[PDB]
């Protein structure tokens, strides 16, 4: 802004330092990318140099469903262009205005003690720039958003990076989870054919659509798993989905900024993952189904709860990043980008956009007590669930816990769970009194909603 | 996977008509089955899917003996729902044994169904309890669809009947109807005729035609606990992990239902969540405790008021319930439909697991008790003899639902982590 | 002036001091009266803004409604929730304590509304009988920042 520390205060008042810059780049790149209506070049005009009763129901219907285009017209009014260009001839003729009154004024200041007013308020004369800058921040915003339907971009990013599509996270986490686990496990799920094969299946079958916006969605790897661990954890699994970005929205969305975006991916994931064998378990005490019903074993029904109390706290913990990002931090979000009116701007609502979304993941670094607690009970939960699966029942008579003789172990196992469960109800608290996470309020108000311990 | 629903029984034919109905003009859809052209949801679960967009609802329509089942046949949805799938007492035993003989050819309409589909999830009946006809060939289907569908997941919107206590014979036939659904149903969601004849008389002058209006009732209740299904959401878009929060015990799989609106015909979170706290909305009829509770609100919801309004719910305490389950309230959040209106745009909609509901099935069971005393109708109709000369199915049925009363105690008890 | 990111009589008022330069001799009068006739013109442009755009008497409303115990039912109940913690010594943590409490007794009154509560908080000191450092603050809107010095609120504290 200053030439080295040496700034013109008299031309630049380090105001216009910046703002001449900016403009400089925006019109050189619009300009650059091509010729648009309102401005192609030096097309802009005269800018003063200055320097059935169902079928009628159906009927109202058809008029409730039309309602949302005609308010979607708002939408799809800013890119009118030939209205766009009237504003010009208008826009830079009020200049004159002002330009027409101050030359001759400027005689009379000049005539006046030779400047009635201090010699800084020379910054009149140089004011008009600002108009020139309004008209190209304008501009550009739409070229950028309705031309380039910039937001479906970030919502197609939000949908299938972020995961907000229900049907695709399932399944593409699904078809993978049942390799993972089955075996494969050096690597061989790594094919890239398998992984490439997985991904168009998941895309074809989510059904919320198959879109130009679907291209660009890749599946990919970084870290190189050596094998697969046990309870295959694919704890930190480096499956990077990569999102291609078209040239100009190349400068809107920048390589660190989709960095942080793989993130939320990871996390999910594994909740995701930790969700899978659950239901699976579920489903094999329903795979038994206590089949030979002709024997009800009481250790049976005693398990039958364990299972439920472990999924209890991870169908919580799934809800409580969801409400927090998932609907609480997007509408932020859509607000931001509606307001956002400059380059500079929209650059710093997609960085918030995230940069809370991380911070209410928990994710953040200052955070990593909770995240911590969480590693350890989800390792219990995979690992403990696994060994029930890994025993088969044993002969009917009388109390028969040696269905699955391992049970016993699982019965610590369980109070191991709870032992950090009590924890985790005792780390929130320890960290809210210290400091100001507002964020936490909402972690222990759900963790204990009915009790000191449920 | 797609849900193919067994209507059976002229009651329980009578609200999936309607359940069905209520999905068309909701869904974009028309009587004929195409999609209407001024028609971003989730229609593959619930709607078939014909190649000229004919999206024909898979019912399973079961009809005995059917007179007013013509009905059904003339009206304009009849080509709507066309699986071509309808196959020709009011005794408990008199409906099983009907069933028995034509359990192959009803089996076989399952069959096609099945093949038909990419994949088959669940069963979910529209069944009605001590339904003459309906109670007894719904309790023998109930049996084989678990022996031969093992995977798959059953739900009962049962219509327990309370109509203040015709048929003489009532509590036998539902006394039944329970053994077999306690044991053979993966869930129910439990409805009651008073309950909502007391609804219609607090919303509405409505009395005497209690049958017909209440069906509306029934159905609100029924679209609205597949919403989450039938639209995409970003969590339990599957029917199994809605119905797992639910239902935390295998035996205590009855579910009471209630909506924020009695009469829906702006309003923040805080606000409506309250509403299903109180007992006017409610539509089911020692210390007392919920087991665990669940919501799902419709619309524009603004979202903030959530926190607010989740820790707002708490201080309030409205519903007391601290079970051997950990019940949490869970939130839940769903769209609107673009077709319907938008007055009262934001609605919403309970399903809880709560021990009160015991009484309802006591009471039955009193009724029983004091009947298998006098054996006043004991029917000994040639069929119910011959059928069952012990009459030890009965005694069967009451020890297995006085465990499930007993077990339902159980749970408020302090000490459930023991056998119930 | 800043804070931007107003009438023009600049000139109007440079042409009448451009006029008191001409004059020969100093007439402590005149300067007076263009002086005084600018004052007037900011100070009741500056009343405008701030009485209507951010209404003056909703804040004060706030102000004496809890600096000086305005509100009764909530003031008495907070004093009843939290009787024996503010009873109890100071220490580091009281502070949430306290606060959650406030809160607690502001839902606990059921008179709410949007916002409201965000500008105000409890605020103890220890090592530098609880009651004894208890401080009510307030958070003051720029407009108004002139008008409340922390001087002002300071006198309120006591
Ligand atoms: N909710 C509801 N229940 C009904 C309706 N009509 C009959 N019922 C119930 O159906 C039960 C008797 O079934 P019924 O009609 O005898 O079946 P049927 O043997 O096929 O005639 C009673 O318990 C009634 O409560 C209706 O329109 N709505």
């Amino acid at each position: 802004i200053s030439k080295e520390v040496e700034d013109c205060v008299p031309v630049f008042l380090k105001h216009i330092a910046h703002d001449i810059y900016v403009c400089g780049k925006t019109i050189n790149l619009l300009k650059l990318c091509c010729p648009r209506h309102y401005l192609c070049w030096s097309d802009v005009p005269v800018p003063r140099i200055s320097v059935e009763q169902a079928y009628l129901a159906g009927l109202a219907g058809q008029y409730h469903l039309e309602r949302y285009p005609d308010s979607y017209e708002s939408m799809s009014e800013p890119p009118i262009a030939h209205l766009l260009r009237p504003v010009l001839p208008r826009a830079f003729a009020f200049p004159v205005d002002p330009q027409v009154q101050s030359a001759a004024d400027e005689t009379a200041v000049q005539l006046s003690e030779l400047l009635t007013l201090p010699v800084l308020m020379k910054r009149s004369i140089t004011a008009p720039l600002a108009a020139h800058i309004s008209l190209v921040n304008k501009a550009a915003v739409d070229y950028f958003f309705v031309e380039l339907h910039l937001e479906a971009h970030y919502e197609a990013l939000r949908h299938f990076l972020l995961m907000e599509d229900g049907e695709f996270a399932q399944s593409l986490s699904d078809l993978l989870f049942e390799k993972l686990g089955a075996g494969q496990t050096p690597g061989e799920l790594l094919n890239p054919l398998v992984l490439n094969s997985v991904l168009s299946k998941a895309l074809q079958c989510s059904l919320h659509g198959d879109t130009p916006h679907a291209s660009n969605l890749s599946l990919a790897l970084k870290y190189l798993p050596e094998v697969f661990a046990p309870n295959a954890p694919d704890v930190l699994s480096c499956l990077e989905l990569r999102y291609k970005v078209d040239w100009p929205l190349n400068i809107v969305i920048t390589e660190g900024c989709v960095s942080k975006y793989s993130g939320v991916f990871s996390f999910l994931l594994q909740l995701k993952l930790m969700m899978w064998a659950l239901k699976d378990v579920c489903f094999h005490l329903k795979r038994t189904a206590l089949l030979s019903h002709m024997a009800g074993s009481v250790q049976f029904r005693q398990l039958q709860l364990f299972k439920h109390e472990m999924q209890h706290f991870v169908k919580v913990i799934q809800g409580y990043i969801a409400n927090q990002i998932l609907h609480v931090t997007w509408c932020e979000f859509r607000a931001r980008l509606a307001t956002v009116g400059d380059l500079e701007e929209i650059q710093r609502a997609h960085a918030e956009y995230l940069h809370k979304a991380v911070f209410r993941g928990l994710l953040t670094e200052k955070a990593a007590p909770v995240m911590n607690v969480i590693h350890s009970i989800f390792s219990l939960v995979l690992k403990f669930r696994s060994q029930l699966i890994s025993q088969a029942w044993g002969p009917p008579g009388g109390p028969r816990g040696a269905e699955h003789p391992n049970f016993a172990l699982m019965q610590q196992s369980y109070n191991t769970f709870k032992y950090y469960s009590h924890f985790l109800f005792k780390v929130v608290t320890k960290l809210v009194n210290r400091g100001y996470q507002p964020h936490l309020e909402d972690f222990l108000l759900r963790i204990n909603f009915n009790n000191y311990y449920q | 996977r797609e849900i193919i629903t067994l209507q059976l029984g002229q009651c329980g034919n009578q609200i999936g008509f309607e359940f069905w109905k209520q999905l068309c003009a909701e869904h974009g859809i028309s009587p004929e089955g195409i999609v209407e052209e001024f028609a971003t949801d989730r229609k593959d679960v619930f709607f078939y899917q014909a190649d000229d967009e004919h999206y024909i609802p898979r019912a399973v329509l079961l009809d005995l003996e059917p007179r007013v089942i013509h009905s059904i046949l003339n009206s304009p949805y009849a080509k709507l729902y066309n699986p071509e799938n309808i196959y020709l007492g009011n005794n408990w035993a008199s409906g099983f044994s009907q069933g028995e003989k034509i359990h192959e050819d009803i089996f076989d309409i399952i069959d096609r169904e099945a093949d038909g589909s990419d994949s088959l999830e669940g069963f979910v009946l529209c069944h009605s309890i001590a339904g003459g006809t309906g109670s007894g060939l719904g309790s023998y289907l109930l049996e084989r669809l678990n022996d031969r569908y093992p995977k798959k997941l059953v739900q009962t919107y049962s219509v327990f009947p309370n109509q203040d206590e015709d048929v003489v014979v009532q509590p036998y036939n539902s006394l039944l109807t329970l053994k077999r659904l306690t044991q053979n149903a993966d869930c129910v969601v439990v409805l009651d005729n008073t309950a909502l004849n007391r609804i219609a008389t607090d919303r509405l002058h409505i009395q005497n035609p209690s049958f017909s209006q209440i069906n509306q009732l029934v159905s609100t209740i029924m679209s609205a606990s597949t919403t989450t299904l039938r639209y995409p959401g970003y969590m339990n878009n599957d029917l199994i992990g809605l119905i797992a929060s639910l239902i935390p015990t295998p035996r205590l799989h009855f579910l009471m239902t209630g909506y924020t609106p009695l009469t829906t015909d702006k309003t923040t979170v805080l606000d409506v969540m309250r509403r299903l706290l109180q007992p006017k909305n409610v539509m089911v009829s020692t210390n007392h405790c919920y087991i665990a509770i669940l919501n799902i609100i419709q619309g524009e919801v603004d979202p903030t008021q959530v926190h607010k309004s989740l820790q707002r719910i708490r201080e309030r305490k409205l519903a007391n319930f601290i079970p051997w389950g950990p019940a949490s309230i869970q939130v839940a959040l769903s769209r609107k439909s673009p077709y319907l209106p938008s007055a009262h745009r934001v609605s919403g909609l309970m399903m809880a697991n709560h021990t009160s509901i015991s009484s309802l099935f006591e009471r039955t069971c009193r009724q029983y008790d004091k009947l298998r005393k006098r054996e006043a109708f004991l029917e000994q109709f040639r069929k119910e003899d011959m059928f069952k000369d012990n009459f030890d199915e009965m005694d069967t049925s009451r020890e297995i639902v006085q465990q499930l009363i007993d077990e339902y105690h159980a749970a408020t008890r302090p000490d459930y982590i023991s056998w119930g | 002036e800043n804070q931007n990111v107003l009438k023009n009589q600049e000139d109007t008022f440079a042409a009448e001091l451009h006029r008191l330069k001409q004059q020969p001799l100093f007439s402590l009068v005149d300067f007076e009266q263009v002086v005084d006739r600018i004052r007037s013109t900011v100070a009741e442009h500056l009343w405008k803004l701030m009485v209507e755009e951010s209404d003056l008497l909703g804040q004060l409303k706030i102000i004496k409604d809890f600096y000086l115990l305005g509100r009764g039912e909530l003031f008495q109940a907070f004093i009843d929730t939290a009787q024996h913690m503010l009873k109890t010594p100071p220490t580091a943590v009281t502070e949430h304590d306290v606060n959650v409490a406030f809160q607690q007794s502001a839902h606990k009154v059921l008179l709410d509304d949007d916002n409201l509560l965000p500008l105000l908080h409890l605020t103890i000191e220890y090592h530098g009988s609880g009651w004894a450092a208890l401080g009510l603050s307030y958070k003051v809107q720029w407009p108004l920042h002139i008008l409340f010095t922390p001087a002002v609120l300071e006198k309120y504290n006591v």
